[PDB]
């Protein structure tokens, strides 16, 4: 065992030096078997790292006629999320979701489990391919912006360039419905008697607060739905009046952001230096 | 009063950042006695940061958190290089950082000497390949963790890395030594002495009889300083940081403007066009609601003026969102006084939404 072969270990597998030489030692020099090993060893290296919060990573986007994926896939810091290894770990998983048709992530985590266990090992921080979607539609575009938000949109009589100004404003507006009349009128009943309460402890009139709330069902359903909220690249019109004009439609849409609903971990760097001293 | 220089470490999550950083506070103060640390060498004060975040890094630097004067590049010689080492270093020459120095942490477990050499070989390979010296670059060989706990084999290692920081990373220019420059706030003509220009020198001194330069907006002027004062009080020099009245020799009133610089002949230019990092202020930091795009015409606030200019976002970027930092080329309606490093806001009506830097001059 020597620092070439070592070296040369390292070189295929990006593994840390001296867990090289302890695989090369154990396989007596079998470079094959080493890698074999290391297999065995990196599923308990990734099994470490999977209790940290992993809320930095990229959503990725890929469409393939009217079928389209939006993937997330996590780590631990924006460093990892730049690199090729890691880019190109989520480029695979993302491009067999959307050969396979592969919606439930669960099929996807399993498939690519040992290749992550791989990458965690060389990279050594917590990996996740935390949630993937599907979208179908007649036309379909995507909008990435940069690595921290993707969309899908799904639509009708609508061009490129439509389609993606609608991306655009998905991803900055964060509209939940497509149309005002898709919010139930459950949701609708449970709001309005929100806005009620909130309108009679103000010492408004019951017959004032009431005619008020009706106005704001108007904006909340306006303010929830991608059709009623203004488009942001021209916002004296709706996404809706937009549509219109183009003699347009939408089907669908879809956003992922990086880390929604992961609890942000509120580092102090100052405190824990003072307490190791 | 001893030089203040700022560090900072980056490196693997893992790799024990915050036990050096605590390693060298007590090491330095069981030797010399003595969110950032703080930490003394006998010549000099040092401020530490962390770099857990590219774009955690680059934000600070932009909204007004001191720029690294060096920094250290911690990497555990037990796993070698991290293939996200070259991130690490990346993001150092992204942000300028004129020096880098390597803590091989870690090494009270790895027993051969050559694979240590094969550890920092590819350290010195990887800086290289993004052209910081990595043949003459300084590579510590310790323990942060033994040091910590008082061994003193491994103590001495700290100190090593106290000596390279003290030698390797250059002492920082004060503000006074730098070539003498003044953003002009006010000006005033005084019948029978002549043209007057307030504002806070920036650095250097400016002393009566020494010719200046007036940068920025118009055409270049030159003339000469026939007096400083401050109060109503006539000075002999005024110097960094001091809010003076410059009288100027025959230039009337009219011929100056707010915005310009006054400074040291020969040693700073006017500008339309640049590079740079900007960082857009999210809603609840009180900036704008709403996205912007590709025909955004906002002011750029130099020093004391607003100056409009229009924005090229790079390729494959047609939107930028509040909280968003991104690179941008700007140009500017009008030039202005400027070099690499130069810090500007961003307004909109008067208001601010957003900071940049000055990173590479074009035009
Ligand atoms: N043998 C040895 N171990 C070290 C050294 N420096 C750090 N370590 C160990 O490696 C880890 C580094 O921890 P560090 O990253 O500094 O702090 P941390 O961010 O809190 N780590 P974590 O959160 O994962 O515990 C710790 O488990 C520490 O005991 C060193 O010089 N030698």
């Amino acid at each position: 065992i020597t620092a070439s072969l070592v070296k040369e270990l390292r070189e295929r597998t990006g593994a840390g030096m001296m867990d090289c030489k302890k695989a090369l030692t154990e396989a007596n020099g079998d470079i094959e078997l080493a890698i074999e090993n290391m297999r065995k060893s990196g599923a308990i290296k990734a099994a470490k790292k999977a209790g940290n919060v992993a809320a930095d990573g990229v959503i990725k986007t890929k469409i393939d006629g009217n079928y389209g994926i939006i993937l997330e896939v996590n780590c631990q810091t924006d460093f990892v999320a730049k690199d090729a290894g890691f880019q190109a770990f989520a480029d695979k998983v993302l491009d067999a979701a959307v050969a396979g048709k592969i919606t439930d992530v669960e099929v996807l985590k399993a498939q690519f489990e040992e290749e992550r266990v791989a990458l965690v090992a060389k990279i050594g921080e917590n990996i996740n391919i935390r949630r993937v979607a599907a979208l179908e539609g007649d036309v379909l575009g995507s909008y990435q912006h940069g690595a921290r938000i993707g969309v899908l949109v799904a639509a009708k009589g609508a061009d490129e360039e439509l389609v993606k100004h609608i991306a655009m404003h998905v991803a900055a507006s964060k509209p939940e419905f497509i149309k005002p009349e898709d919010v139930s009128a459950e949701v609708v009943e449970k709001e309005y008697q929100v806005q009620l309460d909130i309108a009679m402890q103000s010492g408004k009139p019951k017959e004032i607060a009431e005619k008020m709330v009706e106005g704001r069902m108007k904006k909340f359903t306006g303010e929830v739905s991608l059709t009623g909220q203004p488009f942001v690249m021209e916002p004296s019109k709706t996404v809706g009046q937009l549509l219109k004009e183009h003699n347009a439609e939408v089907t669908g849409f879809i956003r992922f952001e990086v880390g929604e609903g992961i609890e942000k971990v509120e580092t102090d760097f100052a405190a824990e230096v003072a307490a190791m001293s | 009063t001893k030089p203040h220089v700022n560090v900072g470490t980056i490196g693997h999550v893992d790799h024990g950042k915050t036990t050096l950083t605590a390693a060298i506070t007590t090491v330095l103060a069981k030797t010399y006695g003595g969110s950032h640390v703080e930490y003394d060498t006998p010549t000099r004060h040092y401020a530490h940061v962390d770099c857990p975040g590219h774009a955690d890094y680059v934000k600070n630097m932009i909204t007004g958190a001191a720029q690294m004067d060096g920094a250290i590049l911690v990497v555990a010689a037990t796993d070698g290089p991290m293939p996200q080492t070259r991130e690490h270093i990346l993001l150092g020459r992204q942000v300028g950082v004129p020096y880098i120095i390597v803590f091989l942490n870690k090494c009270d477990m790895v027993d051969d000497e050559e694979l240590l050499e094969l550890v920092e070989m590819e350290v010195r390979e990887l800086l290289s390949q993004y052209d910081f010296p990595g043949d003459d670059t300084p590579i510590v060989r310790g323990s942060a963790l033994k040091a910590l706990e008082g061994d003193a084999e491994w103590e001495a290692k700290i100190l090593e890395l106290a000596g390279f920081l003290d030698s390797y990373i250059p002492e920082p220019e004060r503000a006074i030594d730098k070539p003498f420059l003044l953003p002009i706030e006010d000006v005033f003509s005084i019948s029978g002495r002549g043209t007057v220009v307030t504002g806070r020198v920036e650095r250097g001194i400016i002393k009566v009889g020494e010719e200046v330069e007036i940068v920025g907006i118009k055409e270049t002027q030159k003339s000469t300083c026939t007096g400083v004062e401050m109060f109503r009080k006539l000075l002999d020099e005024g110097r960094a940081g001091e809010n003076v009245g410059v009288l100027l020799r025959g230039i009337k009133r009219e011929e100056i403007e707010r915005g310009q610089v006054l400074a040291k002949p020969g040693t700073i230019k006017p500008h339309t066009k640049f590079e740079s990092e900007v960082y857009i202020l999210s809603k609840d930091e009180g900036g704008r609601h709403t996205p912007f795009f590709k025909g955004y015409r906002p002011q750029f606030y130099f020093r004391t003026t607003d100056v409009t200019g229009t924005i090229e976002l790079p390729e494959g970027v047609e939107m930028v969102m509040p909280g968003d930092n991104i690179k941008m080329v700007v140009t500017l309606i009008h030039p202005i006084a400027m070099d690499d490093g130069l810090r500007f806001a961003i307004r909109e009506g008067g208001r601010t939404v957003g900071a940049g830097v000055v990173a590479k001059v074009l035009g």
